[PDB]
């Protein structure tokens, strides 16, 4: 709902984060990875530039 | 800033919508219309039922 774009990809911790302006994203999957296994949730609220 | 000419009758409701650095505004919902108001004064026209 904050609308948000994604600019950066870092890896960190055995985990793939993805860093928008207003929120923080973490990627993983159940399995092995496919187009129908794979999830995005939502980790922080922190602000940056 | 500057002195608006909308018109509010009762108790309004409103809300602001952040897209980037080029795209922020109000929207009101008097109770009978819909208006859109700029954060620098300016009032733009809404088309349709």
């Amino acid at each position: 709902p904050r609308i948000s774009i994604l600019k950066y990809a870092v890896p960190f911790s055995e985990q793939l984060l993805l860093w928008s302006d207003e929120v923080q994203f973490v990627m993983t999957s159940s399995g092995v990875l496919t187009s129908k296994s794979i999830q995005l949730d939502v980790g922080s609220e922190f602000a940056l530039g | 800033k500057r002195r608006l000419n909308i018109d509010v009758e009762s108790n309004p409701k409103f809300h602001l919508i952040n897209r980037d650095e080029h795209e922020q505004y109000y929207i009101v919902f008097n109770g009978s219309n819909i208006q859109v108001v700029d954060l620098s004064g300016n009032q733009y026209s809404v088309s349709g039922a």
